């Protein structure tokens, strides 16, 4: 599950007629494309993921330096008994701990969610850019597909115009599957099939 | 204090701040937002990829 | 006068005070008056004017057997009523 | 988290150091026409957001939500603490009742 969404759509007097509220998950900024985002580059955060990840594995071998001193100076105050063995055990992996929850936030910032600050990025872009993936990539839209008169060509022009925006090749079209036809609408379980 | 004394202080909305010419270039905008006008709170389309929202 | 009776009456609260303002007469040199008024309700000069003390002013601007008030309280029906009269 | 963000501020100006040779060394070979003046201010303020993240990560991981990997602190107990708040501080309890 790359991506989830849900969006209310505009003003109005009328509930079951739809509208277009989640075209916005393919918002995004193009009044300037003079340069080219650096942050879509899969070699780019590459190389600023692993200029990270060397300056943790450095901070935590210069924090292991720091826990010897600090037996002495904080430890052997605080009791009468001399128990110093196993407060370095109590640190080394809490230095191990707090050493990794900085990986998985580096591996965040710049592979998994590095899209979520940047306006340039939509939504739909990033969530694909996260495993190099295009949108030329999109296959196959399973629409809601309920055979009214209304649902049926607002449902496809949202999917044309976040197509059109997101920049598919011209000649990609998504194939539009329709599975209500075969299983009817379940009104409430009818995104589960 | 206005509104407690002539019953209206829901405003029921007639109008959306955006037109239905420019309902889908908002959406595909995320530094497109509304400016004031005529002491209404409507969209425009000079605000809607401009080149002035990204420095 | 008879707006400043309603400020009293305004910001005081379950009380029954008697008046700063017993008499009229004592607007008579109303600087040093007003600034010993309002060191008494010094919440009247961080409040804003309330809408019922809002359209009680132009109730007072235009009640009748008055002299016509000398500047313009709004933009309204009653315009040229406040202008050119 | 101080040691933290003189770490991201020395990035942040260092890397503005890189974006100099970066763009004769990729952008001047991109088009016909030299249009470098714009390439600076678009990466410039691009490494702007990028350190600001940084930034707001690194706070969230030292203030806000510290201890969301560590069994030894509580939900309850650590999200008191982000606010230097003890479980003594807690005054009321709006029951269900």
């Amino acid at each position: 599950l790359a991506m989830t969404a849900t969006a209310t759509d505009k003003i109005g007097r009328s509930v079951p007629a739809p509208g277009k509220g989640i075209l916005t998950t393919a918002r995004e900024h193009h009044g300037n494309l003079k340069y080219p985002s650096p942050l879509l580059n899969i070699e780019y955060r590459k190389r600023q993921l692993n200029k990270r990840l060397e300056q943790i594995k450095s901070w935590e071998e210069t924090e292991l330096s720091y826990l010897q001193e600090e037996a002495e100076l904080a430890k052997e105050e605080f009791g009468d008994e001399f128990s110093m063995h196993e407060f370095l055990k109590e640190r080394t992996e809490e230095v191990y701990r707090e050493s990794k929850r900085q990986v998985s936030d580096a591996k965040k910032q710049w592979g998994n969610s590095f899209y979520k600050s940047d306006p340039r990025i939509a939504p739909l872009r990033g969530a694909l850019a996260a495993f190099n993936l295009t949108i030329d990539d999109i296959g196959v839209a399973s629409f809601h597909g309920t055979s009214t008169v209304a649902n049926d060509k607002n449902e496809s022009a949202t999917i044309n115009n976040m197509m059109k925006h997101l920049g598919r090749s011209e000649g990609n079209p998504v194939f539009g599957v329709f599975q209500k036809y075969l299983t009817g609408h379940p009104k409430g379980a009818a995104g589960a099939w | 204090h206005n509104a407690i004394t002539r019953n209206t202080m829901f405003v029921a909305k007639d109008k959306a701040p955006y037109s239905d010419e420019l309902e889908q270039p908002v959406y595909l905008d995320p530094l497109a937002r509304v400016e004031e006008n005529k002491k209404k709170l409507v969209f425009s389309d000079k605000t809607i990829q401009s080149s002035q929202s990204y420095v | 006068g008879d707006f400043l009776r309603r400020v009293e009456e305004r910001f005081t609260s379950s009380a029954g005070t008697v008046s700063l303002l017993q008499n009229f007469n004592q607007l008579n040199e109303p600087e040093q008056f007003t600034a010993d008024f309002f060191e008494k309700f010094p919440q009247a000069g961080k409040q804003l004017i309330s809408e019922e003390d809002c359209d009680y002013f132009l109730m007072l601007a235009a009640r009748p057997g008055q002299k016509p008030v000398p500047f313009v309280p709004v933009l309204d029906e009653r315009f040229e009523f406040f202008f050119k009269k």
